[PDB]
RNA sequence: AUGCCCCGAAACCCCCGGGCUACACGCGCGCUACAAUGGGCGGGACAAUGGGACCCGACCCCGAAAGGGGAAGGGAAUCCCCUAAACCCGCCCUCAGUUCGGAUCGCGGGCUGCAACUCGCCCGCGUGAAGCUGGAAUCCCUAGUACCCGCGUGUCAUCAUCGCGC
């Protein structure tokens, strides 16, 4: 069949010499596990080389990524198991993912939570000890 | 029938071997010795029989049950038990001399045991210690 | 002038739920076999309790 | 049949009780199983020597050893009457069970 | 991958690894001849038992000595080929089965590439990599002096084996080449006296320094 | 011949291949999207790992029977990478083992012994032993030393 | 700027909802706390809040309950939360629902480091 | 435990909240790694020391995992913690900041506890920071010792990169 060296799926150029599993991981918001789940849902061989994918298979991948829950992927494998506003189970990739993370951080800062303060100051947010580690600056004195 | 029992001990592994007249079937924990893994352990178990010879190997049956220790301690214990059983069964002083010359441990057990740990990083070992600061 | 105060709340867990029967210390309490003794007190009463130093 | 479990701190008192039971059974005329020595219980506690934290850390390992014996004696009126008549020294704890 | 007849190999004669015999192996160095053990042995694994006795290593098979030397990390307090090789959790330290497999594969590669006995090739490599002279400091009067001294056969064999192991580690460090291939290449180069071998290069350097000192 | 007479992995793979013809042995609906234990990092790379796991569980029931869910879990557990924390042993999941045992019982290879666990039925013993005999017959030519066994 | 919505529900719907549905909507920690129930001090604080909402309580609301979970019925009120020394005022907003009352009353002052001391280094 | 001095309605007793967990920086002990003497997936093996009553809990069922419901036996050579890992076999990756590395964050689900935001632990998905072997200098170790690999217990309602042991 026709072998494409570079294949673009969802705005990201996928490699041609790599298996579909690790090729799909080049998209932000998709790891190896989610890529394997998407391939199994689509019925594609996870071990096939990316590049042999046809247009119909690409569109199937696009629609699966658009609606993962409705396509058989479990509700506990999505990026946002419960959206703050809609309350639905959504999976976001790339620009949507960065926008959602930024919106959550901005909401914390707006409500003036402790996590928001820590995010603003750049200090660790998950209750770590800062006396001996997390040293980003240079030596003083 | 003439049945002879022998015992072998290595570290925390204990092997009990029963030897009788047979057709060359040697089994360890119910498994044929020929499919024992790894190759190093298989050779460790099979060395005394090879030293004894093909006819003695083929004209005898040995069954070994080993408990405790690791995959190498069990192999050593089984080897010692098999060697002792072969010497006792054959009654061959030349074979005993050959075994002694090749490897004394086959007939004489291994007294070496783990040395108990001591403080100053006990979990590391009896003599391992925490690094000294000096400043 | 109330006796309801100056009393200690019961506690079923934590460092304050166990005190040495000889000291009352709240620190290193040994509860290996219900001894409930300080690590300092055990050093003193082990021969009396029958413990020896075979090792 | 009767089962006797005797546990003590000193093997000498344990052996005295066991020998008393053996002699009593020998004179009594019953079928008695030999004294089975159960594994010794060794309670070990390791404690820091110093009351403060200064100096090299040193520890002592206090140990308490409890020895246990088991005896099986066929049931008999005068036999187990004399068994309940055992002197039972202070450092020995004795338990009797009927099976 | 491996054939079943090889995965379940069953030896029947007393020979090294059940495949190679040392009857035809010849050592032409009188100094190293009494200290290279080539007695009929099937399994090269004595579980130690020779460190207690002084000069106890003279009764240990050369293959087992090579396995023990290979069973290491490569470098902790010294630099080999200008780099540290501190492998902590992924080293062969105390992995005799892995060392045994590596040595067996290296011997097979050596046999296929040379057409001769791999033990004979190893003996040639040891002979060509064993230094004959070294330098040391001796304190006479109130100060020291660097003088050239001879090397005992024990130390010669020890240094040759250690150098071969270090060269194999350096060749296999952070490259596509595997440990067995690196060991086989190092042994072949040392046997053929090629200067690229780490052991032969170290022997030449040590002998030159000793000549300069004397 | 007997299961004791053949290597474990070859027998397990052969039994797994044979088990694909049993209608009762069917992968669950959540099989493609699950891991085989908390200590594991990635999904299985077989696309038919269910049959391999079922065959392994069946052989384990044959050998160490009677056995239970918890003991099979601690058998199938393993070491985990805990980031900067040191490695530690963890148990495996229970849903996979329970479903596999239920499917084996439905197929008729195992049966429940109350208060003890699950044992192998004579049908399952024969099913294992026939495959073991075939494997040993195949292995005899390659390894003549196995003929006497 | 858009109308506030929590899991697809508006503020009026959240107010009309009971405790169990709010616990379902809340994350795991808040759901577990609500299922286990409120402490007596939290119940007293809730009673004070209900009285203030009804309009029969005009004094400022102060409490030591830094572990209280904000409920939709508390939206639109100023609660003074203890931070160790003072009762910092916190004005409850709709986006604040489901967060602990002590998250908005910091207990430590911001650190502005000065010059290192004589013993800071090996000199 | 104790002499003198001191507070003695306070420096004595109890309770709620906060702090000991802050953070431009310097240092000591370690854990994880900078990969092939490997990473991932499936399969195959082998221990010991210890502990168990508001406790260890087999076994059954419900869950993808964390976990949840019932419950035999065990005051212990009787039952349980307890079918360890390093190791071996088959497949993918083939020298690359990568299928190395797993800090740092987002969302969601649980356990303990009267209470988990300061300030607990666990799991699922997602992102993926330094790090490609280390100057001067410096530490431990002589036989089942050193290295590597895990486990038990002390602390414990929950929490082990720790001490003591195997
Ligand atoms: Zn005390």
């Amino acid at each position: 069949a026709n072998f494409r060296h570079i294949v673009r799926v969802a705005g990201v150029d996928l490699d041609g010499n790599k298996q579909l599993r690790w090729a799909l991981t080049a998209i932000k918001g998709i790891g190896i596990n989610f890529a394997t789940m998407v391939c199994r849902v689509a019925g594609l061989d996870p071990f096939m080389k990316a590049g042999y994918l046809t247009d119909e298979q690409v569109k199937k991948i696009e629609e699966i990524l658009a609606d993962p829950v409705a396509h058989g992927i479990p509700r506990w494998a999505v990026n946002r198991p419960k959206d703050y506003e809609t309350g639905r189970d959504l999976h976001l990739i790339t620009a949507k993912l960065d926008m959602a993370i930024r919106e959550d951080i901005m909401r914390l800062r707006r409500i003036r939570a402790y996590r928001g303060i820590r995010h603003e100051l750049g200090l660790p947010v998950r209750g770590q000890r800062t006396r001996s580690n997390f040293r980003r600056g240079q030596t003083v004195g | 029938m003439r049945i002879i029992q022998t015992t072998g001990k290595r570290k925390t592994a204990i092997a009990r071997a029963v030897i009788r007249e047979g057709k060359g079937r040697v089994r360890i924990n119910g498994k044929p010795v020929e499919i024992i893994e790894p190759e190093i352990a298989r050779f460790t178990i099979l060395e005394p029989l090879i030293l004894a010879g093909e006819e003695i190997w083929n004209s005898v049956d040995i069954d070994v049950k080993v408990e405790g220790g690791g995959f190498m301690g069990q192999a050593e214990a089984a080897r010692m038990a098999i060697a002792r059983a072969l010497v006792e069964w054959t009654g061959d002083m030349s074979l005993k001399e050959k075994f002694m010359k090749y490897d004394r441990t086959m007939l004489v057990g291994d007294p070496r045991r783990t040395e108990p740990h001591k403080p100053n990083r006990s979990t590391k070992g009896p003599r391992a210690k925490r690094q000294k600061s000096y400043r | 002038a109330k006796a309801d105060y100056n009393k200690r709340k019961p506690r079923k867990f934590g460092k304050g739920a166990r005190r040495c029967i000889r000291c009352g210390q709240y620190g290193p309490i040994i509860r290996i076999q219900g001894l409930m003794l300080c690590r300092h007190c055990f050093r003193e009463v082990a021969p009396k309790l029958g413990f020896r130093k075979y090792e | 049949k009767a089962r006797i479990k005797i546990a003590s701190t000193n093997v000498r008192s344990l052996d005295e009780v066991a020998n008393q039971i053996k002699q009593i059974a020998e004179r009594t005329g019953v079928r008695m199983s030999g004294p089975i020595p159960l594994p010794t219980k060794r309670i070990r506690i390791t404690t820091r020597k110093s009351p403060d934290g200064e100096g090299s850390a040193t520890f002592d390992r206090w140990e308490l050893r409890v020895h246990k014996r088991l005896i099986d004696i066929e049931a008999d009126e005068r036999a187990m009457r004399q068994i309940m008549r055992i002197r039972v020294p202070e450092d020995v704890t004795i338990e009797i069970e009927l099976i | 991958a491996k054939p079943l007849n090889e995965r379940f190999f069953i030896p029947h004669e007393i020979k090294v690894m059940g495949r190679w015999s040392t009857e035809d192996v010849e050592v032409r160095d009188p100094s190293l001849k009494p200290y290279i053990n080539l007695e009929p042995r099937l399994l090269p694994h004595t579980h130690g038992r020779h460190a207690k006795k002084h000069f106890g290593k003279a009764n240990v098979h050369i293959v087992e000595r090579l396995i023990n030397k290979i069973m290491r990390s490569g470098g902790s307090h010294y630099k080999v080929a200008g780099h540290f090789m501190r492998r902590e959790h992924r080293s062969l330290n105390s992995k005799k089965v892995k060392a045994y497999e590596v040595v067996k594969e290296a011997f097979k590669i050596i046999e296929q590439r040379t057409g001769k006995n791999p033990i004979q090739v190893l003996v040639w490599a040891i002979e060509n990599a064993a230094p004959r002279e070294d330098t040391t400091s001796v304190m006479f009067g109130g100060i020291r002096y660097h003088v050239a001294v001879d090397i005992s056969p024990m130390r010669r064999l020890d240094v040759a084996l250690r150098n071969i192991a270090l060269g194999a580690s350096a060749k296999c460090y952070r490259n596509k080449m595997s440990f067995a291939e690196a060991l086989a290449e190092e042994i072949i180069l040392a046997a053929n006296k090629d200067p690229k071998s780490y052991a032969y290069s170290k022997k030449l350097e040590i002998e030159r320094i000793a000549e300069s000192s004397r | 011949a007997t299961v004791y007479d053949v290597p474990g992995d070859l027998l397990v793979e052969r039994v797994a291949q044979r088990l694909k013809e049993i209608p009762e042995i069917k992968p669950p609906e959540w099989a493609p999207f699950v891991k085989t234990g908390r200590h594991k990092e990635r999904l299985p790379e077989q696309e038919d790992w269910w049959y391999y796991r079922v065959a392994s569980i069946l052989r384990r029931v044959y050998l160490d029977g009677p056995v239970g869910i918890e003991r099979l879990r601690t058998y199938y557990g393993g070491r985990k990478n805990r980031g900067h924390a040191p490695e530690k042993f963890y148990k495996a999941g229970g849903s996979i083992i329970r479903k596999a045992l239920q499917q084996l019982e439905a197929a008729g290879f195992v049966e429940k012994v109350p208060g003890k666990g699950r044992v192998i039925t004579p049908k399952g013993r024969s099913f294992l032993d026939k495959i073991a005999t075939e494997l040993k017959k195949e292995l005899e030519e390659i390894i003549p030393e196995l003929k006497k066994y | 700027r858009k109308e506030f919505r929590y899991r697809g529900y508006t503020l009026e719907q959240l107010m009309n909802m009971s405790l169990e549905e709010l616990a379902r909507l809340f994350p795991a920690r808040q759901r577990r706390s609500l299922k286990r129930g409120l402490t007596p001090e939290q119940k007293k604080l809730l009673r004070k809040i209900r009285l203030a909402k009804k309009g029969k309580y005009k004094k400022p609301i102060r409490t030591h309950c830094r572990d209280m979970i904000i409920l939709p019925e508390m939206v639109g009120l100023t609660i003074y939360v203890h931070n160790g020394k003072e009762f910092v005022p916190v004005e409850i907003k709709p986006e604040m629902i489901g967060h602990y009352l002590g998250e908005f009353a910091p207990t430590r002052k911001k650190v502005e480091h000065g010059a290192p001391g004589v013993g800071a280094t090996r000199s």
